[PDB]
């Protein structure tokens, strides 16, 4: 048996989230220590990989490790199916057939039960050994967001550029172009709004705005937005969980 | 792909 | 003639808007008590009876029985064009080709007059005899809502399952399978939360999902909606006005 | 050079979302006194006139007369590019290739500098001598609005009917038939409610429901919406900003 | 049988005054 | 057209 419950249930769907588009069939990989998932979308550009903790969970037992593969359509149907303010717990026996979704209300009444039938997925789980990165910088979700859905309506490609205390969007196509240009900072009043940059290289690399536009979904999930980038190497986007995280490693464009 | 490019 | 106003004109709207999918074609039928309406769905499982009593309009007046009927598509169209703090007044003649929709502002000003052409449609009307029923509930409107909508996506049925102290509803597909249980609750905080239950015996009944999914626009009308199910029979969901109803008989699947 | 400062960037897109539907590309022409901007669509039916002001930028200069045309769907999409509290600022060279967008923020911090390329477009700018016309109103821009977008869903002709102390708005359908009539009045608690009318003759006027849909899109920039009518003449439709106007000349149905 | 049929199934036998 | 209109 698998016994997971999230204290609410809203975590769960806005993990899926974050995944949902950019990738439809994956398997989700518990044991002891909390569950894993892995998946490449069908072009080979974009690797998204995901890591919940136990910590994330206000109880947690999995006697045995257990795969549980599932369609995320499938999957996200049912998570519109428990109030924000439900515990959801995932239940699962040994080899299953399926699992089950438990949305449970705080007064002992309104019991919502889902059995999702489970799929056959071919687990190539990657132990991805921590690259190191010329450039690491944070800064906030929403930000992230805005600038790559702007910049997206200029072109198929926009254009990442690091140099010293000094980060550079930049898109350029038929309509004209842009550039957005952000400065590190921090505000002390809220530390979540701060611009942080580490740099050993400056940095130029340029990314699909199909793949930007999905990975900013982790947003749903996290404040901030973790980039790594070198040169030589697919990019790290990184949303931090209570307890986890979930990243994106995408490839970058040869021009 | 991706997988390969992270591989190394 | 026929004079009724309405002291709001969104009431009228939300009425309509109640039957207005479920049923394109429909004989208002007015007469000295107030006006009733019934039609019956094309595949002639669901049946839609509306009743408006005196005392929800206030002012009315009907010398004489008179049949208006309407299509609701034009109706609604016309009933997107009053402040929900206008008065509503419809006035019709003697043997009309039309009914006149009036809508007047508090402040003497602003007039808008629609004229709707009538249509000549077959008034089966059917004096529904009250049936004995073997359980009788009552929940949010906006619960059962969320209940339907969620089970539609695992299938076409969705199965009320009644024993005592416990509604149970339940929906089993092709991705898998889904079940709401929700117990009986008087909460004195807010007791439009609350659901009641009165059980004589056990039911068990399935219905099409296609046609839940048009009975719960009758959450525009009420908070609430009574739920009367019998093993024999069509179920009952009736949403209540101000001195009046609008009640759905559902046919169930019978298996 | 052209340096043009909005306090507000909202004000722009808000400008420019009057206009974007119904014509979509448009000269605007920059000169020492403010930007001026005329389109006519493609039905030739209706124009657009523009007039920002310069008491409406918080910094302007226009050394020298400057002509930009731009597609109108290229400008919005950069206009969904600052927020709100941003300022806007158009930096155009003589003779240019294109137009820069530079949108910063109060805190030194967050520049987004946008560099659109503009097109050639035919300018027949008509210097539109102020008609009198035979009545005159003003109502709000929400109501007209409201009565606007009613009457469209019963008929493509709204007939604009206007007689002593009575304005009238008809359309009339395959379904049925609808009419509003409102009234001047004068309320105190809240005067931009008000409806106001001059009439010098009658007038009774039709138009295509399809124009009246796209010139009440002008709300977006005033509370209020000028209605000038005449029997021989081109109706004007008026939104004005802060030191300026946007105008729509639509042509009656006959 | 329709709904209505369903409806008046015991009113049917019922004389209507 | 429109603009002749205006211009009368």
């Amino acid at each position: 048996m698998l016994e997971a419950k999230f204290e609410e249930a809203s975590l769960f769907k806005r993990i899926i989230d974050g995944f949902k588009d950019c990738v439809q069939l994956v398997n989700f990989q518990c044991k002891e220590d909390g569950i894993i998932a892995q998946a490449v979308d069908d072009s080979r550009v974009l690797l998204v990989s995901l890591e919940i903790g136990v910590e994330a969970f206000q109880e947690y037992r999995c006697d045995h490790p257990v795969t549980l593969g599932m369609d995320l359509t499938s999957l996200s149907k049912i998570l519109r199916c428990g109030n924000n303010t439900d515990t959801l717990t995932l239940i699962a026996d040994n080899t299953p057939d399926s699992i089950i979704l438990l949305f449970e209300d705080t007064k002992k009444d309104r019991i919502a039960e889902y059995s999702l039938k489970l799929m056959d997925i071919d687990a190539d789980f990657l132990k991805i050994e921590e690259l190191q990165y010329d450039s690491t910088l944070s800064l906030p979700s929403s930000e992230f967001s805005k600038i790559v859905r702007d910049l997206s309506q200029l072109s198929d490609s926009i254009n990442i550029m690091i140099t010293k205390e000094t980060i550079k969007f930049v898109a350029d196509g038929d309509i004209g172009s842009g550039s957005v240009i952000i400065k590190p900072f921090v505000d002390m009043e809220h530390p979540e709004t701060s611009i942080k940059l580490e740099m050993d290289q400056p940095v130029d690399l340029t990314f699909g705005a199909k793949y930007l536009l999905d990975i900013i979904k982790g947003s749903s999930l996290s404040d901030r937005v973790g980039i790594r980038l070198s040169s030589e190497a697919p990019a790290l986007f990184q949303f931090d969980l209570k307890s986890g995280f979930l990243q994106f490693f995408l490839a970058p464009k040869f021009n | 792909g991706i997988a390969a490019m992270l591989q190394r």
